[PDB]
RNA sequence: UGCGAAAGCAGUUGAAGACAAGUGCUUGUCGUUCGUUAUAAAUGGCCUCG
């Protein structure tokens, strides 16, 4: 168990320095088990750095032209360890994916690149792919697993798509303008795990819905004392920053953190809900919600002003009072990124610059 | 086959009338957004008032309820709404959740149908879309 | 909370919650109960926000008393620490009131909303 | 013709304005027993025009 | 209707006649998205794949009488974009040869059989192939001097 | 009052 | 259907079996056979990527 209040940390060289980027950094991503970084912004490039932490080489660069990238994310099938693939979308009514099984990351000349367009008569609730999350599903009447592609709707919508033929399968919707997503995974029995859609609209009701059978809503309750809710995240489970590779690994998390325009963070212990912690250290609006692999620290950055990025201690819900320092080098943070393992943390800005930290304690 | 008892809902125009399970209670809904209900229970051609359901700003095109307990009710603004109209209860008309249809780009869009399935515990509406 | 009425629904409050909010920004929120009685008596009210989770709930039952003898329309929202959160602070703001300007930018929907109040009324 | 048509009006007028005043004609009690009172226009002439809407091409 | 094909869960169903039109129908909700415009009326339609990652067609090209027009149609589920087409070289020759028959619509015509029509057309077709005599079953080819295509 | 009673009339004629 | 030009010149469209309906009899049919060169009509129309 890391300290409550002392965080034993040293910095490293910046990512980028091998090959900078153009524009702000919009997203990050570690792969699941190789050492590897993806970034991408409106350069419209999915950057890939092998990281290591003396010399962070690029690996490969692929440009996108016309699909400015706001968010993009490895995914690994949870079943075919084989199987590798890069989601990536933006401010338009497609989504590009990109293959890196076999020999296509490093070795091949060209890129198997394809797009997803069609959403199947759907196409009204959704102008654009650009919030996007990749989940994995189980068919229990089959027992097979398949990813999933999830998107936010114009109102109140979640399309749930197939994550690679692409077709769509059912569909989430919720009252008033949907904000932000999470999703938590329940293990059942040996090789049996329901995945739990958590939506939260900005007045703070959260729907629960049961995407292994037909999205239906389980549970509804509100954030006590949310107000202009903007981020919704869990955290000591698995998820996106913290990927499963074999059934037996899925995991509940125990964490689930609610952000807000005002920059308060409140906190819930997943174990009405009263809270367990309102964290307060930030003052804008939260733009980024992300827990360490094991669930132990909690990320809270903003991109409104400089320098806004807290560390949180779990349980303790003490922020970190050595760092960050006024000389520690963060700008206008917009990303941030927890290494499944190794204990890293890296953040971008709006200057193009992703910055490299080490967890001693891991 | 003359009418045997006039009342005035002392409200907005009715545009929808609707009876409950148990067949004493008439509820009535009104252009200004208004549901009135009335007592019937008192005997034929006795039509009395029960209790005024909180006012809103869209007219009331629907009215079908759950058992003696609920309201559901379609408005002219794209939204269904559900009132609680229990005795007993501090929530008594308290209008518990509203829901938003798919809204017509660029039409007004109007919820004018309503009914509740007791079975599956599931309201089906249509709209004008 | 018996006393808190009327109490603004689970719909209404966001139209109030987001109201309060753009006049905070654009400084036509007069927050916390002593500054709302300020306002009355000056009548530069459109309308008062009043939380009804509020303990000992009566410190804001006298601004009702003051509301009808000057005509100015009042609600009750569910949650005391939402309204302060709202208005843009970090303490729970139990009572608020938005400032008399017919040349504000955020001018229509104050009044589309003192008229859902009315009619709540 | 016309000016037998016009007599009807007068005739069908129930109020009329004196000066300041305005006098209103009181129907019979036996009118408003009978009958159920007359449809007010204006709510119903909307639900007309909304089930014959041009885009739906009644045609 | 030609070709009719479950999805491996069930909830797509895959439909292809002589419209030239190959349907999706989403069967939680009835709706339909359609791959229009193929070459040949889809004779036969499946999902191919451990998760439907292609579709595998098969057209017919009823537009030559003479011979039976077969092209295999491997389609990408994501976008619907042809990842490979296959057929072999298709001659028309002026008469039918050996035992091809129309396909079955609803009314027969010139380019299809009606039902009770096969029979019947199959036994004209063997007796014309025996004790008729004109047999031409010619067919005019040519060939490129620059390509030799 | 007067501009508002236009607001809700406005507001409930149907828009077409 | 044969021949021929594209115009046209000649020649065909039978029999058995089974089923259904109506009343042993009548009519209509055939994913039945033998032989001759031999109207339709279940409201049901074509994707998206500026």
């Amino acid at each position: 168990l890391l300290p409550p209040k002392k965080l034993d940390i040293v910095r490293l060289k910046d990512a980028n320095a091998s090959h900078p980027s153009h524009s702000a950094i919009q997203s990050l991503s570690f792969h699941p088990s190789k050492p590897l970084l993806l970034t991408g912004g409106y350069d419209k490039t999915l950057r890939i750095y092998h990281i290591d932490g003396k010399t962070n080489h690029l690996v490969t660069s692929l440009h996108l032209v016309g699909s400015p990238i706001q968010t993009c994310t490895f995914y690994t099938s949870l079943s075919n360890q084989n199987q590798q693939n890069i989601f990536t979308a933006g401010r338009r009514r497609y989504m590009h994916s990109w293959d890196l099984s076999l020999e296509n990351l490093t070795h091949s000349q060209t890129a198997k690149i394809e797009k997803f367009s069609r959403l199947y008569g759907h196409e009204s609730t959704q102008r654009s792919f650009e919030n996007f999350k990749v989940a994995h599903l189980q068919n229990s009447q089959t027992n097979s697993v398949h990813g999933i592609v999830l998107l936010q709707g114009n109102n109140g919508w979640i399309n749930i798509l197939h994550s690679t033929s692409g077709l769509w399968l059912m569909g989430c919707k919720i009252e008033g303008v949907i904000t932000d997503f999470c999703i938590d995974y329940q293990p059942i029995s040996r090789g049996k795990f329901r995945t739990i859609l958590i939506a939260v609209n900005a007045y703070g009701e959260v729907w629960e819905f049961d995407l292994n059978k037909n999205g239906h809503v389980i549970r509804r309750w509100k954030d006590q004392g949310g107000v202009g809710i903007t981020k919704i995240q869990v955290g000591g489970g698995t998820t996106t920053t913290c990927p499963a590779l074999q059934i037996s690994k899925i995991k509940q998390n125990r964490w689930l953190a609610v952000g807000s325009e005002s920059g308060f963070v409140n906190l819930y212990d997943r174990n009405t809900p009263t809270p367990v912690a309102a964290l307060d250290q930030l003052t804008t609006t939260i733009s980024n919600l992300q827990f360490s692999p094991d669930g132990q620290i909690l990320c809270m950055a903003s991109r409104a002003v400089k320098d806004a990025l807290r560390l949180v201690h779990l349980p303790s819900c003490s922020v970190f009072s050595n760092w960050p320092t006024s000389g520690t080098p963060l700008g206008k943070v917009t990303s941030v990124a927890f290494s499944p393992s190794g204990g890293l943390l890296a953040v971008g800005n709006e200057q193009g610059k992703v910055r490299l930290w080490k967890l001693n304690h891991y | 086959g003359l009418p045997l008892r006039n009342y005035d809902c002392n409200s907005g125009v009715i545009w929808s009338i609707s009876i409950n399970d148990s067949q004493d209670k008439l509820s009535v809904g009104c252009d200004n957004g208004t549901v009135v209900l009335i007592d019937i229970s008192g005997g034929p051609g006795v039509l009395e008032h029960d209790t005024i359901l909180m006012r809103q700003e869209a007219r009331v095109l629907t009215l079908a309820w759950k058992k003696d307990d609920f309201v559901i009710g379609g408005c002219s603004d794209g939204r269904i709404r559900i009132w609680s109209a229990q005795k007993n209860d501090e929530n008594m008309g308290r209008l518990l959740h509203t829901m938003k249809v798919d809204k017509a780009k660029k039409e007004s869009t109007l919820v004018w149908s309503v009914i509740y399935l007791p079975r599956t515990d599931q309201i089906a509406s249509g709209d004008s879309t | 909370n018996p006393k808190a009425f009327p109490l603004a629904d689970a719909a209404l409050t966001q139209q109030i919650l987001d109201v309060v909010q753009q006049a905070a920004n654009l400084r036509q929120l007069k927050k916390g109960a002593n500054e709302a009685t300020k306002t009355l008596n000056r009548g530069i009210s459109e309308f008062i926000i009043m939380a009804a989770d509020c303990e000992p709930i009566e410190i804001l039952l006298h601004l009702p008393l003051l509301c009808e003898d000057k005509n100015v329309p009042y609600v009750f929202v569910p949650s005391r620490v939402a309204l302060g959160r709202a208005c843009g602070v970090s303490r729970p703001v139990i009572a608020a009131s938005i400032t008399t300007n017919d040349a504000s930018a955020i001018k229509t929907q104050i009044y589309a909303v003192k008229d859902k109040i009315e009619t709540l009324l | 013709k016309t000016k037998k048509r016009k007599t009807l009006k007068n005739l069908r007028k129930d109020s009329v304005k004196r000066g300041k005043f305005r006098v209103q004609l009181l129907s019979t009690t036996q009118d408003s027993k009978t009958l159920p009172p007359k449809k007010e226009s204006s709510i119903i002439r909307s639900k007309d025009r909304w089930l014959n809407r041009k885009a739906l091409n009644k045609g | 209707v030609l070709s009719l094909s479950f999805s491996h869960d069930g909830s797509y169903l895959l439909s292809g006649g002589w419209e030239k039109v190959m349907s999706l129908w989403q069967l939680e909700t009835n709706s339909q998205q359609f791959l229009p415009r193929l070459n040949g009326i889809i004779i036969d339609c499946q999902v191919l794949g451990p998760q439907g990652n292609y579709y595998s067609l098969i057209l017919q090209m009823t537009e030559n009488n003479s011979n039976s027009d077969y092209q295999f149609l491997l389609l990408n589920a994501s976008d619907l974009t042809s990842k490979l087409s296959i057929n072999g070289p298709l001659p028309v020759f002026n008469s039918t040869i050996k035992h091809i028959q129309q396909p079955i619509s609803a009314m027969n015509t010139k380019n299809s059989n009606s039902i009770t029509s096969l029979n019947h057309s199959k036994k004209k077709q063997s007796r014309k192939l025996i004790k008729s005599r004109r047999q031409d079953f010619t067919t005019n080819v040519e060939i490129n001097p620059i390509n030799k295509n | 009052t007067d501009r508002s009673k236009r607001r809700r009339f406005k507001r409930k004629q149907f828009k077409e």
